[PDB]
């Protein structure tokens, strides 16, 4: 076994669609290819002995333990991997229930697909199977101890690469409502939305969040200030850092009994509740001023009364929660010594920072406060009464949430949201003392005693106590106030021949619209007027900064094929999806063998359309226009054909097509006909010569009017897209010189080159062609090129790609020169003898060509790189 | 620090 490549796929893919999340490897069975598991001398019971649980694989048989008897029977090992991959990262706490095995097209490797919840502990799986197969086949078992650490490792991968509880909330929550949620790479935070309407979190705090707020928050005083300006009951406090103050401070504060808390701390460190005498009071001062960081110490005065923590997001209190602090009852007739195990024993405790009640940590500490409680281990409750082990009243320790959103009395709800608005938190958790949250703050004597920005509502989620609140709801309810989601229209241009060309006209109607478009094409990532990355720049690598950009208000996406075979859809749904054509020409790259795969392969697009969305489809071709059924939303047919029966048929029924009747780009609502322009007055088709740019066109019109643009935007879009170097870098790009003329192309593939002989072969001049192909391609698509240039045009020169993506140097171009002779060889007569000859250099080819350019001739030139014939031509004049 |  050896693995030749592995890639993740995290959006809609070809293997599967809603299943985002799948890892592909191209596995080498060089010697157990065509081993079944029969046939493998004790493989089933070692296999069974080192996981049982592939006793609960529900597969092809469909009843439990089906997968065993198909190992029983003899199956393929690519079979049993996946399913021990499945297996593997299933015993780790993560559930998985898809996978995949196929033949690929040479002899001795699988492609064995498996669904995965983490990336890497996707891949860790993946890797794992085989090895764990292969010390199977080989030694009949696998050791324990190895077995094991795989799974630990898949453990510490699963916690690694996970969110908190408090994001995990709001990106479920998020999720429920179908907003779109990314991961940034920069500092745990998620962003949700697209472009102009997208939002960020980081735990709790939003993108929204002051930072004037927040500062305030971690302030104490500054914050215990500023609620006295404004009237809210704070607690009656004082700073000192010498001993000497103390005494006076005490005076302040209005006698005893008092607190003595350090101003920076985290965990509660050194801060005492309640003191009633001097001692105490220094020794709780000296503990505090060695617990602060700055040597300064609160003391204030000591409030009675219950802790409640109450959250405010949008100025709104969500979820109140009193804590009660660790305590235990003796209504059974038992003391502490049983219940302290016995509360310890329950499920709902537990550690970690998943598990919110906390076991009851007997600390020193503790020991210590409970016996500043008056009774001891033994000491039965009087009357089974609450008995206490702490007084901090904090989950961590052990205590427990009361749930009392129901009883807060209104008067406090107006106090609270004021608060939270005056110290400038969109999302707030303030800490009250009272006796009664049912009453107002100043009949009894309530007080705010802190406010934190972040809080965590991890308590308010599951109180224990009472009734779970909607905190998620709540936050997302404040980031998309009403049934809004974070979309912005993203409309993704697939296709064999015309994907650059339809993306930019349609980037230009709608910059005819007053906005900003960020759409990516082969010549780079574009947003408005300007350039914002170079290179290919069509997967979702390049989608992604398209759709997570502040300022894009329309995504336009070219989707190549390259893109989802590798790493699937860079979103998970897109408002129009237009297909323009399937041609097999670039076959056997990937697992892409036949014209039906690719076919499939580029209906992910189409298959990916929301249901309130379009599939533009070209009813011209059989095989996108076999897309038709299995896309969930409206279908809209473009052809350049006007008698299409089944595009007459759908407008019969419906409408939203558009066709080419009399020489005239049409929008068909159904029984209406919409003219939009001439075909002529359309620079890019050139007069209406070239019919391909008019499908493009008709394509492009049909996206934009299914999604609401005026006819009369469409239209002044149409007329002033310019099919020359500078808009169209490479597209049907026109140069005069005078004596001549240049055709620019960007032709590669017999189907393009069929395109762009039916626009040449109109032109009355000589026929000059640089022709070539990329390396990576077959021999058949060769000489298909060959015979093509060869009924084409006049004079041949033929050129290799100088990347020639692993092929030998050369070939390409004997075996392209091999097709125009057998071209030239089934020629009879003297009816096209057009010249041939092949130098294997850009420069020297296109220096060549436009050498020899006779009066009013046309010379095309087909080059690896547009800029290198741009800046040849540009030289020239 | 961090969910306060
Ligand atoms: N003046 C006070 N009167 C009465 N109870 C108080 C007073 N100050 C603090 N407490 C109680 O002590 C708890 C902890 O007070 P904090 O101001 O939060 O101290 P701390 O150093 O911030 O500890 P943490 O990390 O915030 S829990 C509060 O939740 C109250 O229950
Ligand atoms: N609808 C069409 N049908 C056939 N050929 C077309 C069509 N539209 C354009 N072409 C030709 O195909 C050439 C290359 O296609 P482009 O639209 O320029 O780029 P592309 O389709 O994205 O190719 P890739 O995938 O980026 S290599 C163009 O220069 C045209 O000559
Ligand atoms: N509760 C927490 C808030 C501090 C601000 N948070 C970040 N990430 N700057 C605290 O430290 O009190
Ligand atoms: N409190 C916060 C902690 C998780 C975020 N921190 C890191 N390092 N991912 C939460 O989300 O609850
Ligand atoms: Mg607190
Ligand atoms: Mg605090
Ligand atoms: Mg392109």
């Amino acid at each position: 076994m050896k693995i030749l490549k592995l890639q993740t796929l995290r959006g809609p893919n070809y293997w599967s669609i809603h299943r985002h999340k799948l890892v592909v490897m191209r596995l080498d069975l060089e010697d157990l290819y065509e081993k079944y598991t029969s046939d493998i001398p004790g493989f089933y019971k070692g296999l069974t002995e080192v996981l049982p649980s592939l006793v609960e694989h529900l597969c092809s048989p469909g009843v439990k333990g089906g997968f065993l008897t198909r190992v029983e029977k003899g199956t393929l090992i690519g079979h049993v991997i996946e399913h021990v991959a499945i297996e593997l990262q299933e015993l780790a706490g993560m559930p998985v229930g898809f996978g995949r095995t196929r033949e690929t097209s040479t002899t001795g490797v699988f492609q064995v697909v498996i669904e995965y919840e983490n990336e890497q502990a996707g891949r860790y799986a993946a890797r794992a199977a085989v090895r764990l197969c292969q010390s199977i086949v080989d030694t009949g078992t696998y050791p324990a101890t190895e077995l094991q650490q795989d799974l630990e490792d898949l453990k510490e991968l699963k916690n690694q690469a996970s969110l908190g509880p408090s994001t995990e909330a709001i990106v479920k929550e998020a999720e429920a409502r179908g907003i779109p949620w990314t991961q940034l790479g920069a500092r745990f935070m998620i962003q949700f939305g697209y472009g102009v309407n997208q939002k960020k979190i980081q735990a709790t705090l939003s993108n929204q969040t002051g930072i004037l707020g927040v500062e305030l928050a971690c302030d104490k005083e500054g914050t215990k200030r500023i609620l006295k300006d404004a009237g809210v009951p704070v607690p009656r406090g004082t700073v000192a850092r010498y001993f000497d103050e103390l005494q006076d401070a005490i005076e302040y504060v209005g006698g005893y009994p008092i607190v003595i808390k350090p101003l920076d701390g985290n965990h509660g460190r050194g801060i005492t509740i309640d003191v009633k005498n001097w001692q105490e009071a220094e020794e709780a001062y000296d503990l505090a001023r060695k617990a602060s960081k700055t040597k300064t110490v609160i003391v204030e005065r000591y409030y009675t009364g219950k802790d409640h923590r109450v959250l405010v997001v949008n100025g709104k209190v969500v979820a109140v929660a009193e804590r009660v602090p660790a305590h235990v009852v003796g209504n059974g007739k038992s003391t502490i010594a049983e219940l302290i195990e016995e509360t310890n024993r329950d499920p709902q405790r537990g550690d970690g920072h998943d598990n919110i009640l906390t076991r009851i940590t007997v600390d020193k500490s503790a020991l210590d406060i409970l016996g500043k409680q008056g009774y001891s281990i033994d000491s039965i409750p009087l009357k089974g009464k609450k008995c206490f082990l702490r007084a901090t009243a904090n989950l961590s320790t052990g205590g427990i949430a009361v749930d009392r959103t129901d009883e807060i009395h209104p008067e406090n709800v107006w106090l609270l949201s004021r608060v939270a608005k005056i110290i400038g938190l969109d999302i707030a958790g303030i800490d009250v003392v009272t006796e009664d949250i049912s009453q107002p703050l100043r009949e009894v004597e309530g007080v705010i005693v802190e406010v934190n920005a972040a809080p965590g509502f991890r308590m308010h989620v599951a109180p224990s106590r009472g009734l779970a609140r909607n905190v998620a709801g709540a936050v997302m309810d404040m980031l998309f106030p009403g049934s809004k989601n974070g979309r912005i229209p993203i409309l993704s241009v697939t296709g064999t021949n015309g994907k650059t060309t339809t993306t930019r006209l349609l980037a230009h109607i709608i910059k005819q619209t007053g906005k900003v478009v960020g759409y990516t094409t082969t010549d780079g990532t574009y947003i408005g007027e300007y350039l914002a990355e170079t290179g290919d720049n069509t997967g979702p690598q390049s989608a992604h900064l398209i759709l997570s950009d502040p300022t894009v208000e329309v995504a336009v996406l070219e989707t190549a094929r390259g893109g989802i075979l590798r790493s699937g859809l860079g979103f998970s749904s897109c408002e129009v999806g237009i297909v323009l054509n399937v041609t097999a020409d670039h076959l056997g790259i990937g697992d892409i063998d036949t014209i039906e795969q690719l076919a499939k392969l580029k209906s992910v697009v189409a298959e990916s359309v929301m249901p309130k969305g379009y599939a533009v489809l070209n009813a011209e071709d059989p095989l996108v226009a076999a897309m038709a059924d299995r896309v969930k939303g409206q279908v809209a047919y473009f052809s350049m054909d006007p008698n299409n029966e089944l595009l007459l048929r759908h407008t019969e029924a419906g409408g939203l097509a558009a066709i080419y009747e009399n020489g005239y780009i049409s929008i068909l609502k159904g029984d209406w006909t919409l003219r939009i322009e001439k075909a002529v007055n359309v620079p890019i088709t050139m007069a209406g010569k070239a019919p391909f740019m008019i499908a493009n066109a008709l394509a492009a019109c049909l996206a934009v009017f299914t999604q609401g643009v005026k006819i009369e935007h469409i239209r002044k879009g149409l007329s002033t897209f310019v099919a020359s170097v500078d808009q169209t870098p490479g597209r049907m790009n026109m140069f005069n010189m005078g004596s001549y003329h240049a055709l620019v192309d960007y032709a590669h593939n017999p189907a393009s080159y069929e395109a762009l002989g039916g626009f040449v072969r109109n032109w009355p001049g000589k026929r000059i062609g640089v022709v070539g192909g990329p390396g990576d391609r077959r021999d058949e698509d060769f000489v298909s090129l060959g015979e093509l240039a060869a009924d084409i045009f006049d004079e041949i020169i033929i050129k290799e790609d100088d990347d020639t993506r692993g092929r030998p140097r050369g070939n390409a171009a004997e075996l392209i020169c091999q097709g125009v002779k057998q071209f030239l060889n089934g020629i009879k007569n003297s009816e096209s003898k057009a010249t041939y000859e092949s130098i294997l250099d850009e420069t020297a080819a296109i220096n060549t060509a436009l050498d020899r350019a006779p009066i009013d001739g046309l010379v095309v030139i087909l080059p690896e790189s547009v800029n290198r014939a741009i800046s040849l031509i540009e030289g020239r004049h | 620090d961090d969910d306060d």
